[PDB]
RNA sequence: AAAUUCUAA
RNA sequence: GAAGACUGGAGUGCAGAAGAGGAGAGUGGAAUUCCACGUGUAGCGGUGAAAUGCGUAGAUAUGUGGAGGAACACCAGUGGCGAAGGCGACUCUCUGGUCUGUAACUGACGCUGAGGCGCGAAAGCGUGGGGAGCAAACAGGAUUAGAUACCCUGGUAGUCCACGCCGUAAACGAUGAGUGCUAAGUGUUAGGGGGUUUCCGCCCCUUAGUGCUGCAGCUAACGCAUUAAGCACUCCGCCUGGGGAGUACGACCGCAAGGUUGAAACUCAAAGGAAUUGACGGGGGCCCGCACAAGCGGUGGAGCAUGUGGUUUAAUUCGAAGCAAC
């Protein structure tokens, strides 16, 4: 961002400054997307998952496209904490929404009373909207995938603790340590995640095809 | 939001300026803070020597 | 800011 | 250890800068008190409420002149200076230190420092001057069950000055003095160098102080963090459970009050630091219940029924005693 908050763990990767802003070099962010790739090329094709965690809005909406045509899972709303930990919490809530969802579609629409639209939509839209991409994913993600790793530290920490890869774009303004394997970039404009996240799900898929 | 020593340039405050001496100094009889009038640091201490002496020599009303 | 005292054991 | 050599420590010169650093002499304004004068009439003063107090010899208020003492409104700001205590009106004389810049000079001249020698807020002492206001002791008036206090009306030493003593403080950053090394962000004081620019101004770099936030590291935790409580080297001071006790005996210093040095017998099994969750407050916020607000009618006023403390009798049966017993 601007070159009052930054984060000095990252003067390798910026490059003179402009008035008002760093500016980042762009060669070293080849190589990394460059070896991004080569690393999701060699993880996709196993039989595994990647995941998608699109915190800001920007990364929102191109995460849940890139994830949709990639067919991967993903995480696009608010990370409430404890999915790569408390697993067994969360697939008991998925499960829960499944079993509504197969009766709400299947067996009466009805129960008994007046009483399904004043509870049992609004939890079941609310619990829709969190989950999201989660009522597929049938075991532990691979490697998680941060638009602004200092946004999401929730879900960092999580992965770190239970030691699985990350990769993610790293501003100017965050700590290239937690995540295990960076590349920089601006996690501002919705133009430049749309196209790393778009590169990211193309590797997957043609390693994987 | 600009000192007027820097601005218009004046070198030291002598105490025989009584017009310059009025654009600093309280219609109440007072000199008033750097806050309002946006003077400098060396330029606000002689500028209140110089107010102080000018006072003492009758020139300048102590009250009123 | 104002502002009277006051559980012994 | 000896003989040489060097400048990156230390000091001198050269050019600039800021400052309530210190001492002596002299002037200024506002205000409080006292004195004199001109109308000026019955109150002024003070507390939660009053009274003591001042006032018909005429107060308070009111304008005009004179005397004296003490402190310096605004500027004033985690601003400045000092080794520390500390230093704020103005002017002059005598004076100490620090910071920046250049590279002219000498060439390790440095750091620390027991014992010594000095300075050291306030109170206090001896001599001599002053003394407006405040005010220990003290007198009176209030409060309270009592009030040797808090509150009110007065008031001596003292607070002030010259010379000489005293030598203590929560004298505190509760943090000894030197020198190096180890992410950042942002204010401010005194400097220097550079670019835009006729000037003005804006931006960048560097030195010495002064604050806030925050990594690595450190810590029992609170927290500290380039002004370290981090990583290291040199010298000094001090600690070894709580009382007894900074007491007793000895010594030195002081006019005295006292200061510095400083034990044991006996006794206890604890005394302590940080923060944890509860309970409390004559600490705060916010919320509610006929709490209050608004209306309606009631009680205390008279007669009358029941119950209650005293009552007297032989007992006037025992038991419930602020809402929450009558
Ligand atoms: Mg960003
Ligand atoms: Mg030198
Ligand atoms: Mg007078
Ligand atoms: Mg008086
Ligand atoms: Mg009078
Ligand atoms: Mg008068
Ligand atoms: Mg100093
Ligand atoms: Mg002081
Ligand atoms: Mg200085
Ligand atoms: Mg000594
Ligand atoms: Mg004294
Ligand atoms: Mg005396
Ligand atoms: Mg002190
Ligand atoms: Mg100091
Ligand atoms: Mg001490
Ligand atoms: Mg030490
Ligand atoms: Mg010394
Ligand atoms: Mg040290
Ligand atoms: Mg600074
Ligand atoms: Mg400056
Ligand atoms: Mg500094
Ligand atoms: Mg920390
Ligand atoms: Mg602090
Ligand atoms: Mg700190
Ligand atoms: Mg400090
Ligand atoms: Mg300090
Ligand atoms: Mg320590
Ligand atoms: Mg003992
Ligand atoms: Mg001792
Ligand atoms: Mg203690
Ligand atoms: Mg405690
Ligand atoms: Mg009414
Ligand atoms: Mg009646
Ligand atoms: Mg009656
Ligand atoms: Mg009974």
């Amino acid at each position: 961002h601007q070159t009052r908050r930054w984060n000095p763990k990252m003067k390798k990767y910026i490059f003179t400054e402009r008035n008002g802003i760093y500016i980042i070099d762009l060669q070293k962010t080849v190589k990394k997307v460059d070896e991004a790739f080569n690393f999701m090329r060699e993880v996709a094709s196993d039989n595994g998952t990647i995941l998608f965690v699109g915190t800001k809005k920007q990364a929102q909406e191109s995460v849940r496209d890139e994830a949709i045509r990639s067919g991967q899972y993903f995480v696009n709303h608010r990370w409430l904490g404890g999915t790569l930990t408390n697993f067994e919490t969360i697939q008991k809530r998925i499960q829960h929404l499944k079993k509504i969802e197969k009766m709400e579609a299947d067996g009466t629409f009805e129960v008994l009373p007046k009483k399904e639209v004043v509870l049992l939509k609004k939890e079941q839209e609310k619990l829709e909207r969190f989950l999201g991409g989660i009522k597929d994913m049938k075991g532990l993600p691979d490697a998680l995938f941060i638009v602004d790793p200092r946004k999401e530290r929730i879900a960092v920490a999580e992965a770190r603790k239970l030691h699985i890869p990350i990769i993610g774009i790293v501003d100017t303004n965050c700590d290239p340590d937690e995540i295990d394997y960076v590349i920089p970039a601006n996690d501002d404009a919705i133009r430049a995640v749309k196209l790393l996240t778009a590169k990211m799900a193309d590797a997957i898929i043609e390693v994987n095809q | 939001k600009v000192c007027y020593f820097t601005s218009n340039g004046i070198t030291h405050i002598d105490y025989k300026d009584v017009e310059l001496l009025k654009k600093f100094v309280s219609e109440r009889g007072k000199i008033l803070p750097r806050r309002v009038t946006g003077t400098s640091a060396k330029y606000q201490r002689k500028l209140t020597v110089a107010i102080k002496r000018s006072r003492q020599m009758a020139l300048l009303p102590f009250v009123a």
